[PDB]
């Protein structure tokens, strides 16, 4: 009956995702066999992918070969969280969408206690696509998200654009803002032990309004490991690789276009 | 500008003296400005607003010297108003502090002077001003009428509640409180958007025209006066009784250690 | 000029401009042969700050500039202390911190743990000196304490007082007390200290001086991170009060307008 | 809308 049923014996390993992707009021979400997609997107320049596959879930079943509702992601990350932000006292997750014209249904478990979320789903509009493929990509980047956590927490937010630069040459991997104060350049050398791929080509040179990309640190905090791409047109990448509490791996994704 | 009352208390014991802190802190979130009430034998502090509040507690389980008179003999009692801040604020020095005196002075204007021992001594000193309320007032400041509740319930973990209700004051600010002598209460918001509801169950009720067991006594109330009281609970108390009249008022009953606390939330419509 | 500081002395820099920043909102810069010096003014212009870092607390200190006049500049404090904002980032990722002229612009590089580097291109205006001589030997009365002594002192107070009283009572003890500008009353908050707390109290009884807490603050708290002993020389009230800190390789002194 | 494509080096 249920197009879409999945369960958690975690709720955070839903909710914490989520987080880092939550700079709107709305958001698409995609069920497939493969598992949960949320979409964020802003100023039709920059979009947000949560993604939750399968094999989290303690249960999972999708009936349909797709299943996509919007829905307010402030009010269901009020719900998710219900019992509290800071709890081996854990809070259970049971997630059922009828089908459309139907409210998402949520039921939360923790100590025997239970709250019953009902929230109501609008209508999907198109999602965007950056048609990013890996075939186009000029320059990537893999580093260690811990030694660039807090140095990206500090760019100057008085600046219109973050400008990206990779190259073969120095200063290899260069983040630069031209705030009130002035000019203010972040150099990573593509021997660093932060560095753990580096593959630029050519020298590439992109802005992108630094409003857009600032939510990008909620799943830099959250990630161990981040891929920074730049394709042909300008478009920039952003891959999170996020490891639960479960030790399992999931996936945030950013799409920017250049300014 | 002179009154013949007088009052001079001291406490000693560390913890009484956190626990004299607790207090402060939990007044200060509850309203700005509070009514002290000194007898020979008890400590009042009073909100009458429109939420009311009667927190009691028993001297000699606090004060090591304790010693008060009022106008006249008959009328033992001293009423003092008071901005909740300035006590909350003085008495977090008492913390973990060597000794704490109090006593009513008029320097430059009648003050409640919390003298604090802290140990290197070093004495600090705050001079709460109050106001002294007449005796043709004191009628507006007693112990509120308990109405019979419709149901009375045993209260969950109120750290549970209050994690539940802060994140449903982000949804809405409408709050349903229900319960029945089932020993199950629900919390209840509901909006266009969405609904939510917290099941708790096997809470249990106290003893004592029977209604059935299963039937919800309910009253819609401000959430954020729930939330008031349940954040100025940093402890769980040793009783925490729930009472409802249907569509009027909640009240709860709490006792944590000496100290007894009455709120009263009126329903909201 | 360029000024390269390793080691600790680069949070200890960071502290210096924080403690700055709560007092003024232009850094004025001057290296001079005797070191650096970073000052400040209020608003009224009824305070002044100012660190002076000697030249050996550099790895490397040319207060010269080849080519141009000896440096002579202001910030904006808000810009400068961006740079140094979080000093637990200072502490774990910063090795060595290098301030120089470049003739446009004032770049300072932070030199990061696994070869990250940052560069700030920060801009400036050539202006006036801010040197002031305010001479501690001048006042009659003094009293000095460890620092953290003070911050236990100021502690009972509420973080948002503007003003408070330094006085001198019976038993040569020492008087911390709120002051209050007076139709609703004001609690009075009075911390009372043993002269055993400190380690020289040189003042008459019944001496009291009124001064900005706000600001009083901000030298304090950078004196208690690094656990530095604070002198406090004054006179009568309506005259400055001096307040001074030192190093082995840095000097700085605070002076507040009291009240009359 | 398509799952994620990875690009980290698994």
């Amino acid at each position: 009956q249920y197009s879409l049923v999945a369960s958690l014996d975690n709720v955070r390993n839903l909710s914490t995702i989520l987080k880092a992707i939550h700079f709107r009021e709305h958001a698409t979400c995609f069920a497939t066999k493969n598992g949960i997609k949320v979409t964020v997107e802003n100023a039709k320049c920059v979009q947000a992918n949560a993604f939750i596959q399968a094999g989290i879930f303690q249960e999972f079943k999708v009936q349909e070969e797709s299943v996509t509702f919007r829905i307010n992601l402030t009010v269901l990350l009020d719900c998710l969280s219900i019992f509290g932000s800071s709890p081996g006292t854990l809070t259970a997750l049971r997630m059922c969408y009828q089908g459309y014209g139907y409210p998402l249904m949520l039921f939360l478990e923790e100590g025997g206690v239970v709250t019953v979320c009902k929230i109501n789903t609008q209508e999907p509009e198109e999602t965007l696509d950056f048609d990013f493929c890996s075939t186009n990509v000029i320059n990537k980047i893999i580093l260690q998200s811990e030694g660039l956590r807090e140095a990206f927490s500090e760019l100057d937010m008085t600046s219109e654009v973050l400008q990206i630069t990779m190259s073969p040459d120095k200063p290899y991997f260069r983040l630069s803002t031209f705030g009130n104060a002035g000019s203010s350049h972040l150099d990573y050398p593509k021997d660093s032990d932060l560095m753990e791929a580096f593959h630029c080509n050519q020298t590439q040179v992109n802005r992108y309004k630094i409003s857009l990309l600032k939510p990008s640190t909620k799943a830099l905090v959250l990630s161990c490991k981040v891929s920074i791409r730049t394709d042909n047109r300008g478009f920039l990448s952003l891959q999170y690789m996020i490891r639960n509490e479960d030790g399992q791996i999931c996936f945030v994704e950013y799409y920017c276009c250049p300014d | 500008h002179h009154h013949h009352h007088k009052f001079r208390a001291k406490i000693v014991d560390g913890a009484c003296l956190n626990h004299f802190t607790r207090i402060s802190n939990m007044i200060a979130k509850l309203a700005k400005t509070c009514t002290l009430r000194i007898s020979p034998d008890k400590l009042n502090f009073i909100l009458c607003d429109g939420v009311s509040m009667w927190c009691e507690l028993e001297q000699e389980n606090f004060f090591n010297e304790f010693q008060m008179e009022g106008v006249s003999a008959e009328n033992n009692e001293i009423y003092l108003e008071l901005t909740s801040e300035n006590l909350s604020r003085a008495l977090k020095t008492a913390q973990n502090a060597r000794a704490l005196k109090i006593k009513l002075t008029n320097k430059h204007f009648p003050c409640l002077t919390v003298s604090v021992e802290l140990l290197s001594s070093r004495i600090v000193t705050h001079d709460i001003p109050i106001k002294v309320i007449p005796r043709k007032l004191w009628k507006d400041l007693q112990e509120p009428v308990v109405p019979d509740p419709d149901v009375s319930i045993y209260l969950p973990v109120l750290k549970t509640m209050k994690s539940v209700v802060e994140k449903m004051k982000n949804i809405s600010n409408h709050l349903v409180i229900e319960a029945n002598l089932d020993g199950e209460l629900n919390l209840k918001i509901e909006t266009e958007l969405v609904c939510v509801t917290t099941h708790f169950k096997d809470l249990g009720n106290p003893p004592l025209e029977d209604r059935n067991v299963e039937h919800m006594a309910e009253v819609h109330i401000d959430i954020r006066k729930l939330l008031q009281f349940l954040a100025g609970q940093q402890v769980n108390p040793t009783k925490a009784l729930c009472n409802i009249v249907n569509n009027k008022m909640v009240h709860f009953d709490l006792l944590h250690e000496d100290v007894s606390l009455q709120y009263f939330i009126p329903a909201l419509s | 000029m360029k000024c390269l500081v390793t080691g600790g002395n680069v949070k200890v820099l960071g502290k210096a401009v924080h403690s700055l920043s709560r007092i003024g909102d232009e850094l004025y810069l001057e290296p001079l042969e005797d070191g650096l010096s970073l000052r400040t003014v209020n608003s009224s212009r009824s305070a002044y700050a100012c660190f002076l870092f000697a030249p050996l607390f550099f790895q490397q200190y040319q207060a010269a500039t080849p080519g141009q006049d000896l440096l002579r500049c202001k910030i904006l404090m808000k810009s400068f202390l961006s740079v140094f904002r979080s000093l637990a980032m200072l502490e774990k990722t910063v090795e060595k911190c290098c301030i120089s002229l470049n003739s446009s612009r004032l770049v300072v590089q932070l030199h990061c743990k696994f070869g990250v580097r940052k560069t700030h291109n920060l801009s400036f205006q050539d202006c006036e000196s801010l040197q002031a001589v305010f001479d501690p030997a001048s006042c009659p009365h003094m009293l000095r304490a460890p620092a953290r002594v003070l911050g236990e002192a100021v502690l009972p107070f509420s973080p948002a007082l503007a003003e408070v009283t330094l006085g001198i009572g019976r038993g040569r003890r020492v008087i911390l007390r709120s002051y209050h500008e007076e139709t609703a009353k004001a609690m009075v908050t009075e911390m009372c200290l043993g002269e055993e707390d400190f380690q020289q109290l040189q003042a008459q009884e019944g001496v009291a001086i009124t001064f900005c807490l706000k600001e009083f603050r901000g030298l304090l708290s950078f004196a208690e991170s690094a656990n530095l002993n604070l002198s406090i020389h004054f006179d009568a009230p309506g005259r400055p009060a001096i307040f001074t800190i030192k190093d082995s390789l840095l000097d700085g002194h605070f002076v507040l307008a009291t009240l009359s | 809308t398509d799952w994620v494509d990875p690009s980290f080096d698994d």
